[PDB]
DNA sequence: TGCCGAGGCCGCTCAATTGGTCGTAGACAGCTCTAGCACCGCTTAAACGCACGTACGCGCTGTCCCCCGCGTTTTAACCGCCAAGG
DNA sequence: CCTTGGCGGTTAAAACGCGGGGGACAGCGCGTACGTGCGTTTAAGCGGTGCTAGAGCTGTCTACGACCAATTGAGCGGCCTCGGCA
């Protein structure tokens, strides 16, 4: 997760990072949203 | 370790197609469908051998 | 108006929340003075109490245990909080 | 399950709220009042998620199955 | 004294008494009964763990006047059985 | 919503102490929660009277019956006193 | 007065009520709850004549103070 | 009806005269009344009794009116 | 000695002001309802003393189930290893 | 040479047996003040006309504030200038 605040602000935006995969010519990203 | 597998296969209620999940516990005997848009739920035995594609042909014969 | 009836609340933004609530077909034209002034008399008797009350456990910043533990004393507010749970989280 | 509702978390909500000695027989009525609760709350939020179309149970329906009891939350 | 040491200390802080993990089992599990896989925003268990240990902190203080008026320190299934009732709740 | 004037408030109530930021939160939940109360129960007196129009005075009567004693009659004396300082 | 509140009519409430045997404190401490609980309901009663611009308290105002105490009367 | 009904209608004017002046009541008012507080008093008197049973006491006394009200919330 | 912190100027989006409908809200009259307040006759209901009884409370006893501490140990939940494939 | 299928290794604490030692639950004794059914006498309670009018019920009339439609002014955010602490 890219945190929004130091582990304070990092400059971060909150939100959770997701698993990115390729599949030939195109990158596909899955994010999990908030068990 | 329980299986959670998406497949590419189309619900026979709500018509979503690639929107059928499965969960094949082994460890039971239990296989579970799910819908990820409507989300109905058909569970059925499964033995050593079943893949997502033997539950949800007996999903197809269960409506039938 | 606000400056004008020197209150600290809003007489307009009040105003379009009870539009936007419809809570009538047509208010008054002194109501939402009276409601923004009694608000404003709630607020500033409920965080009178939590400046008094950092000052005299010599807290700096009003942190939500000291809303929890003034509300819930306070007899002269304590009964408007009866049945409230501040969360604390 | 219920279960998770440990003895040692029912002992410690009875020193917060004053009990001294507790006996054995009020961890299960603990268990099984707490589960008449989220029975009467949760049925409440759910009820307000299907009528929002939603498949998230938010914290304002939290909030207002609540209020529908006479138990107003701050904070969400 | 232990005990009293506690009540000292709990009553002295707000952080919940509860095992978040744990409580977020219990929830999903109640709700799955009613409707399948519903999705829970952090915020929404968070209120219900907030609401669930308010109530069960406030049954026990008048638990535990039901004990002390009976003359007992321990608090039994006859103060809940009582609370509860007198409450409304049954 | 609330949020920018209960810091404006507190400036003149405690122009020293700061507030957090779930304080203010809950501050402001209880603003609008006290404005939901008032102006539901308002709503009521409005209809209860087959009236249409919400006056200063059926808030006066939702704020005598909200509030407990001293809270309904500091409550009452406030709106008052700025009714009539508006209108000067 | 409060002494209208009769000791034989407490004692009859206490019989509706299922209670056997009385003391001889409960007297003046059902008086003490009576007129806390008339004092929160005739303040209410009072409330709404006077929103109605009325000098007679109604039935109807009754019922409105009993349903804001969560004690809806209904035939009125 | 327990209470004499006139008694319960002289209190009622009486702690009346304390909020407002000069009022008058309909009939059925004070007769709503009556059936509220009656109604009340009994109820309490039921969660009294429960609680002196609670205590070996099937006969209510001060303390178990009070801790009654004090679960109720009252 | 000099650039980022703060106040000022130029755009954005929503609030404030004005004019025409418009049915619903306020006035007002005719008129019957049940609340108005004063007196009878009778009666169910209420004020005050009794007394031996059942309930309410204090004190001593049994044994007994929660009281406090320690140790790993296990689910649940966070961090690294077996040896098959593509 | 690299990344998943199931598997040890990774913690805060409780799954607490169980060793120790005592607060306190429920039955049992005694023991006293209070306590209601029955008894008296009563002062208010239930039901009937007689009288008198306040304002609700329902009717049509006259009426002033909001709806949605074109103007247009102030608060706030993004450029852009000014200025003393390091
Ligand atoms: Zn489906």
């Amino acid at each position: 997760v890219c945190e929004a605040d130091a582990p304070v602000s990092r400059g971060g935006c909150g939100n959770t990072q997701p698993v990115v995969r390729k599949d030939g010519m195109k990158l596909w990203g899955t994010w999990k949203k908030s068990r | 370790i329980k299986q959670k597998l998406e497949t590419q296969f189309t619900c026979l209620f709500c018509n979503h197609d690639n929107s059928v999940v499965c969960t094949l516990d082994k460890k039971n005997s239990i296989g579970l469908l799910e819908c990820k848009k409507c989300n109905l739920s058909f569970q059925a035995p499964i033995n050593s051998l079943s893949q997502p594609i033997d539950i949800y042909s007996d999903w197809i014969d269960a409506c039938e | 108006r606000t400056v004008r009836a020197e209150l600290s609340f809003s007489v307009s933004q009040v105003e379009r929340s009870l539009r936007e609530g419809h809570y009538a077909q047509r208010l008054s034209r002194t109501a939402p003075v009276y409601l923004a002034a009694v608000i404003e008399y709630l607020t500033a008797k409920v965080l009178e109490l939590a400046g008094n009350e950092a000052q005299n456990s010599g807290e700096r910043n009003i942190t939500p245990l000291l809303l929890d533990m003034v509300v819930h004393n306070d007899r002269l507010l304590s009964t408007l909080f009866n049945t409230t749970t501040i969360s604390q989280v | 399950n219920i279960q998770g509702i440990t003895k040692p978390a029912i002992r410690r909500l009875a020193r917060r709220g004053g009990v001294k000695r507790i006996s054995g027989l009020i961890y299960e009525e603990t268990r099984g009042v707490l589960k008449v609760f989220l029975e009467n709350v949760i049925r409440d939020a759910v009820t307000y998620t299907e009528h929002a179309k939603r498949k998230t149970v938010t914290a304002m329906d939290v909030v207002y199955a609540l209020k529908r009891q006479g138990r107003t939350l701050y904070g969400f | 004294t232990v005990a009293l040491r506690e009540i000292r200390r709990y009553q002295k802080s707000t952080e919940l008494l509860i095992r978040k993990l744990p409580f977020q089992r219990l929830v999903r599990e109640i709700a799955q009964d009613f409707k399948t896989d519903l999705r829970f925003q952090s915020a929404a268990i968070g209120a219900l763990q907030e609401a669930s240990e308010a109530y069960l902190v406030g049954l026990f203080e008048d638990t535990n006047l039901c004990a002390i008026h009976a003359k007992r320190v321990t608090i039994m299934p006859k103060d809940i059985q009582l609370a509860r009732r007198i409450r409304g709740e049954r | 919503s609330y949020s920018i004037y209960v810091y404006k408030v507190l400036k003149q109530v405690h122009p020293d102490t700061g507030i957090s930021s779930k304080a203010m939160g809950i501050m402001n939940s209880f603003v609008n929660d006290i404005f939901e109360r008032i102006a539901g129960e308002a709503s009521r007196l409005a209809h209860y009277n087959k009236r249409s129009t919400i006056t200063s005075r059926e808030i006066q009567t939702a704020v005598r019956l909200l509030l407990p004693g001293e809270l309904a009659k500091h409550a009452v004396s406030e709106g008052t006193k700025a009714v009539t300082k508006y209108t000067s």
